[PDB]
RNA sequence: AUGUAUAAAAAUAGAGGUAGGCUACUCUCCUGUAUCGUAGAAGAUGGGCGAUGGUUGAUGAAACGGAAGUGUUUUAUUGACUUGUCCAUGAAAUUCCAUGAAUCCAUUGCAUACGACUUUA
RNA sequence: CUGCCGAAGUUUCCGGAUAGCAGAAACUCAGAUCAGUUUUAUGAGUAUGUAAAAUGAGAGUUUCUAGUGGGCCAUUUUUGGUAAGCAGAACUGGCGAUGCGGGAUGAACCGAACGUGAGGUUAAGGUGCCGGAAUGUACGCUC
């Protein structure tokens, strides 16, 4: 396996209002929640449950329980912002994102611009 | 199908007597 | 031929009913790509057109349209609940139906 | 239907619109704000364009009074070619002449209002932000 | 339990891959193919130990655990050591003729109780079968799989059954007298 | 009744017998074929030494009424392949 | 969604008992109309204290102290059965005394099919010592390795084109 | 999500009852369905429990020409195709038009291998039963109760996946080709800000 | 019908690779909200610039597909179009939604209540 | 043909009268009386009977004239019991004169009481498919 549900494992989040959102777990409740903090203001300290997130290969070194500002100072200095980002899933889902806020101007430029890109199609025989 | 040998969901005669059972089991603890 | 169909494609499911009583002045209509009652509001006030063929040319042309607007969700799945202008035929349960992008509030 | 359109003024129920005649060739149109669809497109400049002249009676028919109509040589009469007085190409040249410069200066603004929109699969216009 | 595990530690044998389940376990003496699917377990392999795996597992899924070591540890067994059974012929009065074919993997057994029916019997894969003479009326049964070796064992020795006798007074029949290993 | 194995008891809806089942192909034995078609003329009856080991008249004669069919050689005009599918 | 509701009440005064005792009780329910009800039948059937003889002189919901701190709660309760009468004590590790009830009543439920008005919780303690712990599922999750791949995962748009990774 | 006018279902991993409810609800919306390798679907529950709910099913017979008492057909596309017709209202036209739209095969025929197999997460026998429950396979369920073309479906479908693995080779050697060309072109770093 | 656009296989307590020598590598998965395709009087008329490709129509083919192969390629031409990048004309008053045999008649009797069946002509 | 009103479904005395329920006619009554109701008080044995505030409604009589006088089902108390059924009362309910939603189907079950319609929202029951509506959310149990 490559993903235990852990202290200190980092998880995104699916399910809710926060979905999107990077957390680590701080604490495991039972075998049905977990408590998980992220070092972003408008996400808060709150308890989740698993079916609600999914388990990144990402973990952090942190010690059980530690506090709001102790996790956001053990997440800059192990700078897990723009080491998810290092991942192609990451890549992929802010691609993704980027994509469905275009509009239908930026999408007219798109289909000229990947059309432009296509009108090579140059192979070595 | 279903395997059983009976089928499981009775007549409504059938379910109406067993109304008259579970009369019959007040009767025996209440006043019989 | 990518050019046209600045309709979104509909399906017609059955009329509004219970289990026994059917009630043909409203039909439930399955818009496709709309999966909730939230996404259904968008839809709301749309025209929706059933579109058919018939063997007389009236009008010098073959194709007819029953018109119709969407008004409400109808569960939540997506669907929503239509009036038409003559209510569908029992027969064209499953067949394609139009939801233009009119009236338009976007 | 499809054609992207620049929206003149605002009259007191429609817009009256016009896509650059040299670019779509659509003319100047009062078009109901319930049959149009507004993009996040970047904005072309209007101030330079007079539309005073744009009224209700100016885009208004001939009255009729009369369910007389339907013959060989009335669609013959009308169309594009006549039946339009020279000062109706003369105002939307100008309009063509005076919105010319400012879709040109920003990229990409002539081809779009050339191309026509569509849905395509795996569109849904509810997620789609215009 | 959330955590249940047994620990194995493997020999010289050379590959115990479980790719899909399905050990191939590899040894000086030979190669066994067995499938695991049956099991929802984890087979986690690191250098000389390997782990048996249940996650939140019922009494009636942890008991295929040791099941399954066992079952591991057999075939391991069979392809280092191997597996030998020692079957002695027992008569009264008719001598029980065996013949090997093909190495012994068809035994034919005639003469049992004045039978005049030859009792073929195929061996299964991996078996093979001889008679030793160090001791009269003696089959030998060796080969890498203890599953192999003792289901052809039981087979044999309930051919050469006896029907409407009294068991008490009529001993004919062939036992097995040991089960080792070849070394 | 008799046996309702045989229950459609219906005219067959063929004149000559239709054979229904072939012996099952095999690759090992060389080509040859598996069936022919006769006409019955009539049956005599036969005297026929028994070589039936075992039995109460071995080694001795025996009447056998016996079916006589003309069968002439056919003529080979075609072939017919048959390949398998589910169906 | 329960609710953890402080209930004190007392006797209306007389000339018998111009100072009646006022009784206290930490008791769950929806809405505070259902802990005054639920708190008047515990009074009931303790101290004989008649409905109408008596007041409710405060009602007051309890919100928990730390409800970012795992705990675990042992609750004790008188589980009414086929035979009404028995006594139970469970252990459930959450961070929340109301989550803790509601696990509860959920189990109760599920395992003895036992209803709301037939428990009676009547004592819940936060046992904060590990050692005290004496439910085997509960010290696994006390562990200090704790490390699980996650269960029970299996994960409109019908007709997917692949098929589903049901894994990492 | 949408539709297709057309839809072939790989049937392989999937759950009678719950692939046979979508089918039929997509029947009576207008919609043509094929099922194909209808041999490979799952059943919950054991083998011997299955085998024997067949032969409780095959136990219905008349006394009076057992051809007026039920048909029971032993082709695992039968199974599916019986699972689906009792969730149809088949003694009404529009149940009857929604039948005359499935197509449910064993194996995946010629005018179906080249074409793409979609599946139903809602069905899929992972996605829906816990781990270490018994399941049957309707092929094997069928094969033992009568149904005589088991190998020739096997040996036919061992040839087609050899074919779909020669075709995806070529087309995974194209596709690499095309993915290395596709950084060739400036453009595509130019203005990857839309996401593309 | 309104793009009637998309063919690996298997596993789910794992797969797929790349790069290696059944074993040592690292990477990817976490569904298609993807990929292909998509500007043009239903798509007009010419002119450049830059590819030297793409999309096809009609011929000529040879290889492949038998499970229901009725389709896959490779092509040799020919006729078009090309938006790869730029230009110049045209558009409308539709001046606010509607779209050769068989049969009967004969013959046979291997058949038969009558039809049917087997023959012959 | 349409409309309006609309029972009784049984006491009490010898098949009839009386009364009850329904109307009509003619009166007096609104600073008045009523009530399938509840409080308060008195006593007496949680109930009882008697009297006196709450709430509701205009409340009363006289004549005379129709129809009705069954049953079935169910709850509770109680009287006995008997292999076990049940048998005997009382009690007010439901049907009966009454369609409709649900319970797969139904004299007695759950809802609900009806002019013709449009819209909205619910009861009971439901939301895999037949079948309108979540192959919803969360926690367990079961092979």
């Amino acid at each position: 396996f490559k993903r235990y549900v852990e202290v200190g494992r980092v998880v995104l989040v699916t399910k809710g209002e926060y979905t999107g959102k990077l957390a680590v777990i701080v604490d495991i409740v039972d075998h049905k929640r977990a408590l998980i903090d992220s070092p972003c203001s408008e996400f808060p300290r709150q308890v989740i449950r698993y079916g609600s997130v999914v388990l990144t290969h990402i973990v952090m070194k942190l010690p059980r329980g530690a506090r709001s500002g102790i996790v956001a100072k053990k997440w800059k200095a192990q700078d897990v912002c723009n080491k998810w980002a290092s991942s192609a899933w990451a890549k992929k889902l802010e691609a993704k994102k980027v994509r469905s806020q275009l509009n239908d101007f930026d999408r007219f430029a798109v289909m000229r611009l990947k059309k432009q890109r296509r009108e090579q199609v140059n192979v070595a025989v | 199908v279903s395997l059983k040998k009976k089928s499981k969901r009775r007549t409504t005669r059938l379910r109406s007597r067993i109304e008259k059972k579970a009369a019959e089991s007040k009767r025996k603890q209440k006043r019989a | 031929a990518q050019g046209h169909r600045l309709y979104v494609k509909a399906k017609h499911l059955s009329f509004q009913r219970s289990k026994h009583v059917i009630h043909p002045g409203t039909s439930i209509v399955k818009i496709e790509g709309c999966d909730s009652k939230e996404e259904a509001q968008f839809y709301l006030g749309k025209r929706v057109c059933y579109v058919y063929k018939s063997s007389k040319a009236v009008r010098g042309s073959k194709i007819r349209v029953i018109w119709g607007t969407i008004a409400r969700p109808h569960g939540n799945s997506g669907a929503v609940r239509a009036r038409f202008v003559h209510n569908l035929p029992a027969k064209t349960f499953g067949s394609s139906l139009r939801v233009m992008l009119y009236p338009s509030n976007i | 239907r499809g054609k992207r359109v620049v929206v003149l003024s605002q009259l007191e129920d429609t817009l009256v619109v016009t896509g650059p005649y040299k670019v779509n060739g659509v003319p100047i149109r009062r078009v109901n704000h319930r049959y149009v669809i507004a993009t996040s497109a970047p904005k072309i400049d209007v101030s330079g364009v007079s539309v005073e002249k744009f009224t209700k009676a100016y885009f208004a028919k001939q009255k009729r009074s009369g369910p007389v109509k339907k013959d060989e040589a009335f669609f013959a009469e009308n169309a594009p070619k006549n039946a339009l007085p020279a000062e109706r190409i003369a105002d939307q040249k100008a309009v063509d002449a005076k919105l010319l410069p400012a879709i040109k200066a920003i990229p990409n603004m002539k081809e779009y209002l050339a191309a026509s929109f569509a849905l395509s699969n795996g569109d849904r216009p509810h997620l789609m932000k215009f | 339990d959330i955590y249940k595990d047994e620990t194995l530690t493997i020999p010289k044998g050379v590959t115990v891959d479980i790719k899909a389940r399905n050990v191939t376990v590899t040894g000086p003496r030979g190669t066994l193919k067995q499938n695991l699917r049956h099991v929802d377990i984890e087979m986690k392999k690191q250098g000389n130990t390997i782990k048996f795996i249940v996650w939140h597992g019922s009494r009636k899924h942890n008991a295929c655990i040791r099941s399954v070591y066992s079952i591991i540890n057999n075939m391991i067994i069979g392809v280092t050591q191997g597996f030998r059974y020692k079957m002695r012929l027992v008569y009264a009065h008719f001598p029980i003729n065996i013949n090997l074919t093909e190495n012994g993997t068809v035994v034919e057994i005639r003469n049992f109780l004045g039978e005049r029916i030859t009792r073929v019997i195929k061996c299964l894969p991996g078996v093979t079968v001889s008679i030793s003479s160090a001791v009269k009326d003696e089959i030998i049964l060796e080969g890498n799989s203890l599953e192999n070796v003792s289901q052809s064992a039981a087979n044999i020795k309930q051919i050469c059954n006896v029907r409407n006798k009294d068991i008490r007074k009529f001993l004919d029949g062939i036992y097995v007298s040991e089960r080792g290993n070849i070394e | 009744h008799g046996s309702l194995g045989f229950l459609p008891r219906k005219r067959a809806s063929r004149q000559r017998g239709k054979v229904k089942a072939f012996p099952k192909d095999d690759a090992s034995k060389p080509v040859h074929l598996t069936a022919f078609l006769g006409y019955k003329a009539g049956m005599t009856h036969i005297v026929r030494d028994l070589d039936r080991p075992g039995s109460k008249m071995h080694k001795r004669e025996i009447l056998e009424a016996v079916t006589v069919i003309e069968t002439p050689p056919m003529v080979v005009v075609g072939v017919v392949g048959y390949v398998e599918t589910p169906r | 969604a329960l609710k953890e509701y402080q209930v004190v009440g007392r006797k209306v005064p007389t000339e018998h008992e111009p100072v009646p005792k006022l009784f206290r009780m930490r008791l769950f329910a929806p809405n505070e109309s259902v802990a005054k009800s639920r708190y008047w039948y515990f009074l009931k059937m303790i101290n004989k204290v008649k409905k109408a003889t008596g007041e409710i002189v405060a009602i007051n919901e309890i919100s928990e102290p730390k409800p970012l701190k795992a705990k675990v709660f042992g609750i004790w309760i008188r589980y009414d059965s086929r035979s009404g009468t028995h006594n139970m004590y469970k252990e459930f590790r959450d961070t929340t005394r109301v989550g803790a009830v509601e696990a509860m009543y959920a189990d109760m439920a599920a395992r003895h099919r036992a209803r709301f008005r037939s428990i009676r919780i009547l004592k819940v303690v936060e046992v904060e010592k590990k050692e005290d712990v004496r439910r085997n599922y509960v010290k696994q999750l006390l562990n200090p390795h704790l490390k699980f791949p996650l269960p029970h995962r299996r994960t409109k748009k019908v007709f997917a084109p692949h098929r589903p990774s049901t894994f990492y | 999500s949408e539709f297709q006018k057309v839809v072939v279902i790989d049937a392989k991993g999937h759950l009678l009852g719950r692939l046979a409810s979508v089918v039929a609800k997509q029947l009576l919306g207008g919609q043509k369905v094929v099922v194909v390798r209808c041999e490979e679907l799952n059943i919950s529950g054991h083998f011997f429990r299955n085998k024997l709910k067949y032969l409780a099913y095959l136990r219905k017979a008349c006394r009076y020409n057992p051809s007026r008492g039920a048909f029971h057909f032993r082709a695992p596309s039968r199974i599916f195709q019986k699972a689906v017709r009792g969730m149809l209202p088949h003694k009404t036209a529009r149940g009857q038009a929604a039948l005359e739209h499935l197509q449910a095969v064993e194996g995946i025929p010629p005018p179906f291998d080249k074409q793409k197999r979609v599946v139903v997460p809602a069905a899929l026998r992972v996605l829906r039963l816990k781990p270490g429950r018994k399941y049957c396979t309707v092929g094997r369920l069928s094969s033992e109760v009568g149904w005589k073309y088991n190998d020739i479906v096997a040996k036919l479908e061992e040839r087609r996946k050899v074919k779909s693995a020669a075709f995806y080779q070529a087309k995974l050697a194209k596709q690499k080709k095309i993915a290395s060309a596709k950084e060739a072109s400036p453009v595509n770093q130019k203005l990857s800000q839309f996401g593309y």
